[PDB]
């Protein structure tokens, strides 16, 4: 109690104290993002567009999960790919329960390519069933989903030749970029049954200055505003 | 008569210090009620605990005596005391409007540079003003017919001081309320309003109802404030400015003073009985 | 192709073997003895500091120190006599799902998300911790890690695969192959001769660490193997499941002994651990309680109730005095 | 996929080939364990407070 020993554990267990306080203040002031999507699906580009200018504000490599760190107007971002885990997703999605919202990649032009795995399955329907699966898990109850729609300028090329209807048998219409994209917008967007509690943010991938990481902080303080609505009681 | 009178004032302490310190205790030992938001919450609570423990039951004395019975400097005390913790209750109301005023309309701040200091700096400042409002009738600002009744423990009633501790304890603080809170609702109303026709028919639907349960809020605090403490402050301005033919009905003054004196009971059940977080502690302590 | 056939009849062999050697079940042997009583552990400790979910702890050797981990990166050195903050280590990252403590009491270990077991020199000539070694090589999360002594080390991960690694070299010197399923949970022998592991595939297996051999398979659970614990005997081990029931196995018997189970659980098992002297069985659950079971009679004996979230990790101290159970409310809590 | 059926039976003709004993001769050595170690186990029998680290030292 009274020995020197004792007051100097006690010291040391006080000043391990105050530095894991320190810590946990610097690291709370952080917005962490999930990065889903399916294989080939266009994230590196997304991971790019993000990482142009400011970034990050003998190892080895990791391998399992991918850390991007970026600001854009006074707001710190964490941004973490885990495309590389090829195991069931059930044992560790719960692991990210409490991130700030999704980011999901889907390419356009993927409604005419199938799967290397079976050729009876398209790489669009693959793309629902996961947005599907995620999108509904009871620990992503309350989190908002961005959702990206990749590859525009290749879809609209293709859509003069293949039709929709090929990945949407039940699709009747004409054939240009407009009523595709909105027509694959509204499809995406149905499987939503969290309707009262979630939102689904949707864009089209451009390649023009930083209009991207825009949509994605206005698409964050939306949220942010949003939850501190609903804690004061007026949403 | 006074049996009646006693046990309905008697019951209203009762309520009131139960209220309060079941709010302090839940936020004591529950580790998610720790937040710079559920603070100025129990900070509230805190300083309505203390009216309803100090000031309350010495006033329910005065009223079923029809006398007071502790001397000149007991009450010099008991006038400083309500005018202290009183007017700190009033600008808690406004800490609580500020701090969600600067969560709905600053997103960066509230991620950046929010901590438990500003709560600390915000209760701080607001017992300041109490402090600033309560101490210049002991140093000063006092008329000989406050003394001159030994069974009376009124107010100074000076004209400036009536000016001084009538603008700086309710008029301002309403003021600053009306503003915040508008601004508040302008904004929730923008972020609201921003097969296909089923989609649209339910968001409609949804838009609607969030439109009515803001308005609903927005009404019930704002409404609850008015209709507890406007009628007193009213006649506390207009009675020593006009003193001419301005009788006030005896049974009309307790009305008033108690309908003020119940905003300590109203304030935890809408601050804090309403919100989920609370009720759901609470499910947690009742059962063990 | 057509040895689906002889792999079939090989199968049958098996079970009719393991039925002729059930005569009399645990049940009706251990009928005469007295049951334990009802058991009252009350929370002596509650340590504090970490500010996300538990996921791993573990007891050390001296019986007095223990590790833990959480997901804000941190891992943090208790004195369980004291309530003292020993140490505190700063992950590279903050994805970790297992750590072990070195029965030398100079090591500790990690992983998680990021597919690497790092390795901290406790005991240095400066006092400060610095990352010893780094493993790579799996091509899944690491689930589970134990030292086989100061200079070995065994890890399963979500590949479907274990290792035996050396640390002076850095590189697995054995590799466990034959599970189809993601590997979960892993025990190390009483003597450390042996090990089991449990996977995805609902199925536990026994490796020899020399020959690098599977010699024995167990397929009692219908869903996912989340926790297995060996008994102090050294010849049975005990599996904890998403079936809402854990389950005995016996070595030399080839088959499972007991099944506890009850109709107000139906949540699962995140960890499974046994007694000094094997009596009891304490099981963690996802209903925020451990469930402290005989292990000779398949009855409650006590609920450890207390911790706000789900139970995560937990463990009884190597001479058996107190048992410490985290949770992802952040609290660890001695019971004892 | 066939090399790997190949494995799969070569295994289980291992795990066929084992010496195995009767439940009830295993089932005697856990109980034999149990209460012979049955006085060694604080959690088992509450121990007095006096000989307690954790409670009062
Ligand atoms: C004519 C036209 C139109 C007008 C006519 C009719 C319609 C309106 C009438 C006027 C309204 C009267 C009161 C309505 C209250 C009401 O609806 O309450 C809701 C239901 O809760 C209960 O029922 C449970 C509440 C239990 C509270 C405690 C009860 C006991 C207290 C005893 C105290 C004394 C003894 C200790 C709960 O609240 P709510 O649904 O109104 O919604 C919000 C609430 O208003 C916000 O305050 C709250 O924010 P907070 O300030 O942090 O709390 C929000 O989170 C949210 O809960
Ligand atoms: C005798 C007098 C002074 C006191 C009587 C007891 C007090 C505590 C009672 C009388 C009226 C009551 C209120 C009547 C109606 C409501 C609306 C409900 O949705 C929340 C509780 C609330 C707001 C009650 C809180 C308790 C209350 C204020
Ligand atoms: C006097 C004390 C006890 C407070 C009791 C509430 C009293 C003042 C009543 C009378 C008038 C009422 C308001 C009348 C109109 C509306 C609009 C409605 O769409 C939501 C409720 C709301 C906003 C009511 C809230 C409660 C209210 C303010
Ligand atoms: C909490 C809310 C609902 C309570 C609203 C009603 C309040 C204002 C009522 C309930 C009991 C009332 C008191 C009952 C008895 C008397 C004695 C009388 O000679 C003067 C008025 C006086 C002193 C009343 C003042 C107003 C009073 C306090
Ligand atoms: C019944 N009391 C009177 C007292 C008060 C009276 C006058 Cl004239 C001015 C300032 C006052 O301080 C405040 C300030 C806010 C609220 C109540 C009071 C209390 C309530």
């Amino acid at each position: 109690t009274l020995s020197a020993e004792d007051k100097a554990a006690v010291e040391r267990s006080k000043m391990i104290d105050r530095n894991l306080r320190e810590d946990g203040e610097k690291a709370a002031r952080e917005v962490k993002l999930l990065l889903l999507g399916a294989g080939e699906s266009g994230k590196n580009t997304i991971v790019k567009q993000m990482k142009i200018i400011h970034e990050a504000g003998t190892r080895v490599k990791t391998t399992g999960i991918v850390e991007t760190h970026f600001t854009f107007k006074d707001l710190h971002f964490k941004m973490f790919d885990v495309g590389a885990q090829r195991s069931e997703r059930k044992k560790w999605i719960h692991c990210f329960e409490g991130v700030t919202a999704i980011i999901f990649c889907v390419a356009l032009s993927d409604y005419d390519l199938v799967l290397a795995e079976d050729e009876e399955m398209n790489r669009m329907h693959a793309s629902m069933k996961l947005f599907d699966s995620i999108c509904n898990n009871k620990w992503f109850t309350d989190t908002s989903i961005i959702l990206f729609l990749n590859k525009k300028d290749l879809f609209e090329e293709k859509i003069k030749k293949s039709p929709l209807t090929i990945c949407y048998p039940e699709y009747a219409g004409s054939n240009t970029y407009e009523e595709a994209a909105a027509y694959i917008q509204c499809q995406f967007e149905d499987l939503n049954k969290r309707k009262d509690t979630k939102e689904i943010y949707t864009h089209f991938t451009c390649s023009t200055d930083t209009k991207n990481v825009q949509f994605v902080f206005d698409a964050v303080t939306d949220v942010i505003i949003k939850n501190n609505l609903k804690d004061c009681g007026l949403f | 008569y006074q049996v009646i009178t006693s046990l309905l004032l008697g019951t209203l302490i009762f309520c009131a210090v139960l209220g309060n310190a079941c709010v302090v205790a839940a936020i004591a030992l529950e580790r998610s009620l720790q937040n710079v938001a559920n603070y100025l919450i129990g900070s509230l609570a805190v300083t309505d605990l203390m009216v309803s423990v100090l000031v309350l039951p010495m006033a329910a004395l005065y009223q079923v005596l029809n006398k007071w019975t502790l001397g000149q400097v007991t009450c010099d005390l008991f006038i400083a005391l309500d005018v202290l913790c009183c007017t700190s209750s009033i600008w808690h109301l406004c800490a609580i409007a500020l701090d969600r005023y600067w969560a709905i309309t600053d997103p960066i701040d509230y991620v950046n540079k929010r901590t438990p200091r500003r709560a600390a700096a915000l209760i701080s400042l607001t017992w300041l003003i109490g402090f600033l409002i309560s101490i210049p009738p002991m140093l000063g600002w006092r008329t000989p017919e406050d003394r001159s009744d030994p069974d009376a423990c009124t107010i100074s009633k000076d004209h400036g001081y009536t000016i001084y501790s009538t603008f700086g304890a309710f008029y301002i603080p309403l003021l600053l309320m009306l503003v915040l809170y508008g601004r508040i609702f302008r904004a929730a109303r923008f972020r609201i309003r921003k097969k296909n026709e089923r989609n649209a028919e339910a968001k409609r639907k949804m838009a609607l109802a969030r439109e009515r349960k803001t308005v609903k809020t927005l009404g019930i605090i704002m409404g609850t404030f008015i209709l507890c403490w406007l009628p007193f402050f009213i006649v506390a301005l207009v009675l020593p400015f006009c003193e001419s033919s301005c009788h006030m009905p005896t049974l009309l003054g307790a009305i008033i003073n108690w309908l003020g004196y119940s905003n300590s009971l109203l304030n935890p059940v809408i601050y804090a009985y309403f919100n989920k977080d609370f009720q759901n502690a609470f499910k947690k302590i009742i059962k063990c | 192709d057509q040895l689906r056939q002889e792999a079939e009849q090989l199968k049958n062999q098996i079970r009719d073997a393991r039925k002729a050697c059930a005569d009399a079940t645990l049940s009706q042997i251990t009928n005469n003895i007295d049951p334990v009583g009802r058991i009252q552990m009350r929370t002596r400790r509650t340590l504090r500091g970490h500010l996300a979910k538990i996921y791993a702890m573990h007891w050390g050797t001296d019986s007095r120190l223990l590790v833990s981990a959480s997901q804000d990166g941190k891992l943090i050195i208790w004195d369980s006599y004291t309530t003292n903050k020993v140490h505190a280590i700063p992950l590279r990252s903050s994805w970790v799902m297992t750590c072990a403590y070195a029965p030398s009491g100079n090591y500790v270990a990690c992983g998680g998300l990021d597919n690497i077991c790092s390795i901290y020199n406790l005991k240095t000539r400066e006092g400060n911790v610095r990352v010893s070694r780094e493993l790579a090589g799996h091509t899944g999360y690491l689930s589970c890690c134990r030292f086989l002594d100061d200079n070995q080390i065994v890890t399963s991960s979500g590949d479907t695969t274990c290792a035996l690694w050396d640390i002076e070299t850095g590189q697995q010197t054995t590799t466990f192959t034959g599970h189809t399923g993601d590997v979960m949970s892993l025990s190390l022998a009483p003597d450390t001769r042996l090990f089991v592991s449990g996977a995805c595939d609902a199925s536990a297996k026994l490796w020899d660490v020399r020959e690098g051999m599977c010699r024995q398979t167990f397929t009692g659970h219908e869903s996912d193997i989340n926790a297995i614990c060996f008994f102090p005997n050294g010849n049975a081990f005990a599996t904890g499941s998403d079936d809402a029931t854990c389950r005995l196995f016996d070595l030399r018997a080839d088959q499972e002994l007991m099944t506890y189970s009850h109709d107000n659980i139906i949540c699962g098992i995140t960890s499974v651990s046994f007694s000094k002297s094997g009596r009891l069985l304490l099981a963690g659950y996802d209903d925020f309680n451990c469930n402290v079971w005989d292990a000779l009679k398949a009855d409650r004996a006590g609920v450890l109730a207390g911790h706000d979230n789900r139970v995560s990790c937990l463990g009884v101290t190597d001479d058996g005095m107190a048992v410490a159970t985290g949770s992802w409310d952040s609290f660890l809590k001695i019971w004892n | 996929s066939i090399a790997q059926a190949r494995k799969l039976v070569e295994q289980l003709k291992m795990e066929a080939n084992i010496d195995r004993i009767k439940v009830s001769k295993a089932a005697a050595d856990l109980m034999a364990y149990c209460e012979a170690h049955a006085k060694e186990d604080p959690l088992l029998t509450p121990v007095p407070a006096s000989e307690n680290p954790f409670r009062e030292k």
